[PDB]
């Protein structure tokens, strides 16, 4: 068999990463890359079949959700792309008040948090 | 057939056809024979080219994109929308609600790219155009399993033949298409505002089924939309300003018309 | 094998053609139609409604509402001119952006009569009389009321009914006139003159405005689809 | 089962049409529907207005 | 005998009288009615109050000055907080109604001017910045009127609506608007203008809080003018009466 | 030689086309048909049968049968919530893998009513009453019984007949709702609340389970063939 | 066949089911109806919502304890702040309606007790 | 020997078909067979069950 199939959601577990000879009937395990959270229904294992081809692979992990943005006083929050990992919210202000401008959901430690805090306006 | 003129003569009555009040908003139905003496001439002219169908029933290019047989961009995608170009958009915007069947036609043309590979002897290229309805598995790569096109519709064209053409029925969850929308995606009056909220026509993909030659080749697909069986409601004024975006009606302010010398000038 | 023969014009894509083609979504069930108020069946239906004419399109006046107001005021003289413009709905800047003009710019030939409705927007205590004249071509624009009286005119008396309609007829040798600027298909000149003088009582404004509407007549007709000059684009939007 | 209809000719000679597909969205375009009713846009008023009479009397 | 310059309208427990009126414009020639069984889609039974909902509501007044550009009103939004109409459309998910609009202006025989009163269906508007879209507060004014602007709104990082009067915020031509059922108030001829509008939409019913079907635009085409000594404060008042209103999908109140 | 002309769309392979083609095995004699029980003529026939709904799909519960059990137990309180989920058969994880959901994921538009059948699986000596409510969109999910009572509800009394059916009607402005997630075509919320309290005698378990079945109504309908998102493949099998 | 211990009631968009019920008591033998033209006094036209107003509203619950004396509810007051009913009676000066009351208690075969459920007209206290 | 049948059109115009081959397996697809009978899968019980009556009585 060749190298196991690359998947955006997960990454090959150690030490399979440092391995280049896979006989038939060899099982490899994956793990969720940051932030990505493991999906309980799907199981992250692949087997080299007799045809020297790996078993069908599906995304075993899903993007983590950032907390709710909140409610900026005298301000409007624009959420064009949800609140998943990698989204960007926009902070605006009403007519008659002066105002950062945007915040990004990024991995900070073991979970995902917003970057810029809510401004004042 | 257009209405023929009626012969009249002099008049000294109390009937005042010319005098009227436009405050009501009623357009005056006066004919030349009311304010002058006229002859009777039969009119054989016809309003046959002014019907809604004959007006919008013509092919118009709405998009074109380029994909290659090597490198990075191996396939092309397009989110179906008629607002990409200006001419057909402005012709359609004459009406608020329109219901029409669509006759789609595709033109595909290839071109050899400058390189340094010797001994180039290409073969005939075949192209595949796959339409994915919203919610379907979009291709992530050119050799994707989704290209099987079991349920999804697909068209295969070999270069040198007549351009592919298919007919699409009135697709809409409503009772008519909306050229204009005055609302928000969310019930709380926040989020996407405009006709973009209503739009949901899916995505269209295109690829080379074979590499064809050891040298680089770039293909370009052109999409043509001819409306047929057209029914329209509520007409509205034509776009005075120039368009700027496809998702919205945002514009830059412009004057009502073009300026002349004085109010008594017979020339532009 | 039925013996056939292919004629020229085979495997070609003429954009204005009318053929059948296989449906991509077979046996699709469309949403049943519903009654919607205001159905358009003919473009002429749109051309027969009034549209305010930007007559005073001079200088920066096009960047406001002042382009729609015709400024008539009381003066110590008689027989002066109020306005004048040519009968070119497709080409003249005056009628180019009106509903009639915006519909004409999609075609190449036009033929029929033109209705002009003038509405007095002064005080209820003001009065006046105006001469509204149309002169077919052959001799230039009339420079004085004596020359404009010899054409097709109407004498409008301002009173309870504030609107008067001047109907420009069809006096063209050609059956159809070109929408673009052609000196062969000349149209004529439309002018307006003070018949008497505006009469205003004390404590009443002596400077008033008139408004003008244009509409197509029942005999109107147009005959060649084309592309509007105004629409433009440098690159695909978004 | 063919349809024979008149063509568009000048004033002052029939054509034949057969449908081959079974979807009614694949037919040709309807180019010959000459019907008008401009009373909805011109004259949308409630009380009728005779031409010769004064509008406001 | 009769004249034709006098007209009375009676709806619910309200009445409107007029001494100097033009005719009455009726939508696209269609009178508002209820929904038929052969054109409905929702299955539960609708509610039809028919008395409290179908009555004349009088919004605030606006002063017409020598330099006023004009005002606009979104009708589903204007009556959202007023009377049972607001309570009905609040609890319900779907709604369907036709709007009759009466706009009244009062003056003397020595005052001059001209207003265009027009009902625009689906008046989608633009933003001063080409990128970005207009904010709900700028587009929708409730319990109040929004005003156009004589000069172009500046473009910056903002969500303000382009209010140019000559482009009517839609980028089109103000003169060409007449295509929509309209009327004029010529201060020398008529005190008030009345327009009856049916329900126009592409679907049978619609949520009355996220979509505004029609917009009323009052635009002075000829500026108000008078000589010193006569009244300087001339207001404009708008009365709206819902007609044949039905609602479906009773649910928890939406604020 | 009959003169013909070739139109665009010639020598092309549209996968959803309907033409005749020469048979590769001419005059082949097929095996005569025989009566086989359970013939399917329409997919909707399959969508109108009940299918157990995995309501409690929380955590590892999807890796067992516990995903099908709704855990109702006696408590010292009233008006609490049992469950709640949105009306999205195509998109919601709750209805995505049910027979109805598996059939919907092959299409794009759906339209009709939904039947939910709740069966009590407790002791024969247990009793209770439940409120089963549906709220159309516009205001968010009801957070308490007072807000959920104002919608379309049924009060179910547990007795000899252990199954009660809640029929979600069609209250959509659009004729057809999108199977994918679109905020324009919102569906609403379905919730359940303790009407009274579970009444259990001594020596009888006080913790019971409910089960839920979903079926399409007679008015149900779907309108656009597409490809299921769930099916996948990295390379040809075997 | 049938039993008589099962009864369903449908009003507006609401339904009530019962497996163990006695009969249904109907007021004084009179079923609620509208006001006739020969018995009315007010002259303006009435409003009849008939769907949102005519539906089942569920008040709070009360715990029955070994020493509970009893509870009372004023119906015009109980529904005053609940649903469109409250909004209708709020804006309007005059009102006229009939009330159907359903009271439900759940127990086992090992629990004992007895409740009287009574509608008192003009219960001046 | 042609067949003329109605097409699939919206609610609220005939097509012509000729068979050229002699195998009956080369014809077009049968797209217009709208016949249902869900009583085999729904309600497969032996004793009829009226809706308004109790199921087990
Ligand atoms: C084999 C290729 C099939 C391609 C199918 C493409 C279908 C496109 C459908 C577009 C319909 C018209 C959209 C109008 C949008 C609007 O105005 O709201």
């Amino acid at each position: 068999c060749e190298v196991p199939t690359r998947l955006n959601s997960a990454s090959l577990k150690q030490p399979y990463i440092t391995q280049n000879y896979f006989p038939v009937g060899t099982v490899v395990e994956y793990e969720c890359r940051p932030g990505y959270r493991r999906e309980p229904s799907l199981s992250p294992k692949l087997t080299c079949l007799q045809n020297l081809k790996w078993s069908t692979a599906v995304e075993f992990c899903k993007k983590k959700s950032c907390p709710n943005p909140g409610e900026i006083r005298n301000g409007q929050i624009d959420v064009p792309g949800g609140i998943l990992f990698g989204a960007t919210i926009s902070f605006s202000c009403n007519t008659g008040y002066k105002l950062s401008t945007s915040s990004f959901c990024l991995i900070s430690g073991s979970s995902v948090q917003w970057s810029d805090p809510l401004p004042e306006c | 057939r257009v209405a023929d003129t009626v012969g009249t003569g002099p008049t000294n009555s109390e009937a005042i056809p010319a005098l009227t009040a436009a405050e009501t908003g009623h357009t005056s139905q006066v004919v030349p024979g009311d304010t002058m003496q006229t002859r009777h001439v039969k009119n054989y002219h016809s309003r046959s080219e002014s019907t809604v169908e004959n007006f919008l029933c013509r092919s118009a290019c709405v998009y074109f994109t380029e994909y290659k047989n090597s490198g990075s961009k191996r396939y092309a995608e397009w989110v179906v929308t008629t607002r990409q170009a200006a001419q057909l958009r402005r012709k359609l915007e004459f009406f608020t609600y329109i219901r029409f069947d669509l006759e789609l036609t595709f033109v595909i043309t290839s071109t050899q790219q400058p390189s340094t590979t010797q001994n180039q002897d290409a073969q005939i290229l075949t192209h595949q155009i796959m339409y994915v309805p919203p919610g379907g598995p979009v291709p992530d790569k050119v050799d994707s399993y989704v290209w099987q096109t079991s349920t999804n519709p697909s068209v295969f064209w070999t270069e040198g033949n007549a351009p592919p053409r298919m007919s699409i029925p009135f697709l809409s969850i409503g009772n008519a298409y909306s050229n204009f929308y005055d609302g928000w995606s969310e019930f709380s009056r926040n989020g996407v505002y405009g006709i973009n909220t209503l739009n949901n026509m899916g995505t269209l993909y295109a690829r080379h089924v074979n590499t064809g030659s050891t040298g680089p080749i770039k293909s370009t697909i052109r999409i043509y939309f001819k409306p047929k069986h057209v029914k329209a409601w509520i007409p509205r004024p034509p776009r005075l300003c120039q368009y700027e975006k496809a998702k919205n009606v945002n514009f830059q302010p412009s004057g009502v018309t073009t300026t002349r010398q004085s109010i008594t000038t017979m020339t532009n | 094998g039925l013996p056939t023969m292919n004629t020229p014009g085979s495997c070609q894509f003429l954009t204005s053609d009318d053929f059948q083609s296989p449906s991509a979504m077979p046996q699709y069930d469309v949403t049943p139609e519903m009654k919607i108020p205001g159905e358009v069946k003919n473009l002429m239906e749109i051309a027969e409604v009034d549209s305010v004419v930007p007559v005073q399109n001079v200088g920066e006046k096009v960047n406001s509402m002042e382009a729609y107001q015709i400024p008539v005021r009381s003066n110590e003289g008689s027989g002066t001119q109020v306005f004048g413009f040519p009968l070119q709905p497709g080409y003249s800047s005056v009628f180019s952006r009106t509903l009639l003009g915006e519909i004409l710019n999609y075609y190449t030939h036009w033929s029929g009569s033109i209705k002009l409705t003038f509405m007095f927007c002064g005080s209820a205590m003001a009065t006046g009389k105006f001469l509204l004249a149309y002169s077919p071509p052959g001799a230039g624009a009339p420079t004085k009321r004596v020359d404009a009286m010899l054409g097709t005119h109407v004498v409008w008396d301002v009173g309870l009914q504030s609107s008067c309609v001047l109907c420009i007829p069809w006096i063209s040798q050609t059956h159809y006139r070109y929408v673009a600027s052609d000196e062969y298909t000349a149209g004529g000149f439309i002018t307006c003159w003070y018949q008497t003088n505006i009469v205003v009582p004390a404590d009443a404004q002596s400077s008033c405005y008139i408004m003008c509407f244009v509409s197509a007549c029942n005999d109107f007709s147009v005959r060649l689809l084309k592309d509007t000059p105004f629409i433009s684009q440098n690159s695909f939007f978004q | 089962g063919a349809q024979v209809s008149t063509q568009k000719t000048g004033a002052h000679i029939h054509y034949t049409n057969i449908n081959y597909y079974k979807d009614a969205a694949s037919n040709s375009a309807t180019r010959q529907d000459f019907a008008q009713d401009p009373g909805k846009f011109t004259e949308p008023v409630k009380d009728i207005m005779i031409k010769s009479l004064p509008a406001l009397n | 005998g009769y004249s034709d310059r006098v007209r009375s309208i009676t709806l619910g427990n309200s009445t409107i009288t007029t001494q100097e009126c033009a005719n009455v414009v009726v939508g696209y020639g269609v009178w508002p009615d209820y929904l038929k069984d052969s054109e409905a889609t929702a299955e539960d039974q609708p509610t039809q109050p028919d008395v409290a909902t179908c009555r004349f509501y009088t919004l605030d007044s606006v002063q017409w000055q020598k330099t006023s550009p004009g005002w606009w009103w979104k009708l589903p939004d204007a009556l959202s907080n007023l009377g049972l109409f607001g309570q009905n459309m609040q609890y319900h998910y779907l709604g369907r109604t036709g709007y009759t609009i009466h706009v009244q202006c009062n003056a003397s025989k020595f005052h001059q001017g001209c207003l265009l009163v027009v009902c625009v269906p689906e008046a989608e508007m633009g933003c001063a910045t080409l990128d970005n879209t207009p904010s709900s507060a700028e587009l929708l004014g409730g319990d109040a009127a929004k005003e156009f602007a004589g000069e172009p709104i500046a473009s910056g990082s903002n969500k303000l609506v382009q209010r140019v009067v000559y482009n009517a915020g839609m980028g089109i031509g103000v003169g060409n608007l007449t295509i929509f059922p309209h009327q004029w108030i010529n201060l020398r001829t008529n005190n008030s203008a009345t327009i009856v509008m049916p329900y126009t939409n592409s679907v049978p019913m619609d949520n009355m809080f996220r979509h505004n079907n029609i917009t009323l635009m009052v635009i002075p085409f000829v500026p108000l003018d008078y000589c010193p000594g006569s009244t300087t404060y001339v207001p404009i008042t708008v009365t709206i009466a819902p007609m044949c209103a039905e609602y479906n999908g009773l649910r928890l109140a939406s604020h």
